[PDB]
């Protein structure tokens, strides 16, 4: 079982007009637990074990940590956009960046750049240079890479300061990131004289990842009979999950419904 | 290049007349990220609704939830609006009571 800690920023150019858009998301094993903002230049949280005052010593940094990505961003966005020509036109710049540590701490980083929301130029820590995506991507890759210490610092970032960053926020997150609540299962349906639909769902559960599928007289059904689940979100944290299967009038006894997630100490079946 | 979003109305828990719950209205696999979101309630676009906050999947695409505590009951109809640049004109979906 590995851990991830990765940044999301976001942010949008203006038809000739100046200035831009932006934002920042800081998830830690899929968790959202910060969130920031340009237009308000505010840190706000997103969990009850990272908040502004509860262990702010964090929350300092990684304010900075932001505001500075925001500096950054700003200046990437200019130079590629710069490097299309582009100006009397309105564009996008995403980014996304983190790290992913193993149960060895070993590390795994990553920086990547989409453009018009489509891969642009990808940071590749190992041969301490860029992959350009597409050709108008090459002369932001040969600006970056007229200096080494520009992406010397980068792969330190993520080799480094990262892995630490994430190692002191599955601190503080103990109790609650690890927290596993299992689905609640109910199978509905909707019978009309042709067939039945029997729906499967698993609600208000967490983590995300499950497993949901139909048994036929209590056996597994080929997993090409029904359309793998549906995974949602509820504004709350929670997730919850969907699969159907449609059945002839009657025959409904015959299915059950399985689910399985680490919240349940084993599969859980439910009857129509 | 552009995507049109996906849309998907659904309820917290299972409707049960009377009994509380939330309307939710997922909108995804959009780009770029300007879109506008109404829950409705019988055509009347309902307020004091409230949103997660704008990400994107690996594809970068952007995802956007839609969600509002409410009671539903027999005559009431909930419906999401949703438009977006690669949409001629707003694109409505009913909430499936099953869902």
């Amino acid at each position: 079982r590995s851990h991830s800690l990765h940044y999301l920023f976001m942010g949008a150019s203006e038809q000739d007009l100046g200035l831009s858009l932006f934002e920042a998301l800081g998830y830690v094993d899929d968790q959202l637990f910060v969130f920031y903002d340009h237009e308000s230049r505010r840190v706000e949280p997103r969990t009850p074990w990272v908040s502004s005052r509860i262990s702010s010593q964090m929350w300092l940094q990684l304010s900075q940590s932001l505001k500075g990505w925001d500096h950054m961003f700003t200046v990437d966005f200019w130079t590629i956009m710069e490097n299309h020509n582009h100006s009397k036109e309105s564009h996008t710049l995403q980014v996304i960046l983190g790290c992913e540590m193993q149960e060895d701490n070993s590390t795994e980083g990553y920086w990547k750049y989409g453009y018009d929301g489509q891969d642009h130029l990808e940071f590749c820590p190992d041969t301490l240079d860029w992959r350009a995506a597409e050709p108008r991507a090459w002369p932001t890759k040969l600006e970056w890479e007229r200096h080494k210490i520009r992406a010397r610092q980068n792969r330190a970032y993520l080799e480094r300061d990262c892995p630490a960053q994430l190692q002191q926020l599955l601190e503080l997150g103990r109790g609650v990131l690890d927290q596993q609540v299992p689905p609640l299962v109910k199978v509905t349906h909707h019978v009309t004289s042709s067939v039945t639909t029997l729906r499967c769902r698993a609600l208000n559960y967490y983590p995300q990842n499950i497993t949901m599928k139909w048994l036929k007289d209590k056996q597994p059904m080929d997993a090409k009979e029904f359309e793998p689940k549906d995974v949602l979100p509820n504004g709350d944290g929670t997730y919850q999950g969907w699969i159907t299967l449609a059945v002839p009038p009657g025959e409904e006894q015959r299915y059950t419904c399985q689910v399985e997630h680490p919240g349940l100490d084993q599969p859980l079946i439910v009857i129509w | 290049i552009q995507r049109t979003p996906k849309i998907q109305v659904y309820s917290r828990h299972p409707a049960e007349n009377g009994k509380s719950n939330f309307l939710n209205c997922y909108v995804s696999g959009f780009h770029p990220s300007d879109i506008e979101v109404d829950l409705l309630k019988n055509g009347e676009r309902i307020e004091k609704v409230e949103h997660s906050d704008l990400s994107f999947s690996k594809d970068w695409s952007f995802y956007l939830l839609y969600y509002t505590e409410f009671t539903p009951t027999e005559k009431d109809e909930y419906a999401c609006r949703v438009n977006h640049v690669t949409l001629s004109q707003p694109k409505i979906v009913k909430w499936d009571r099953d869902m």
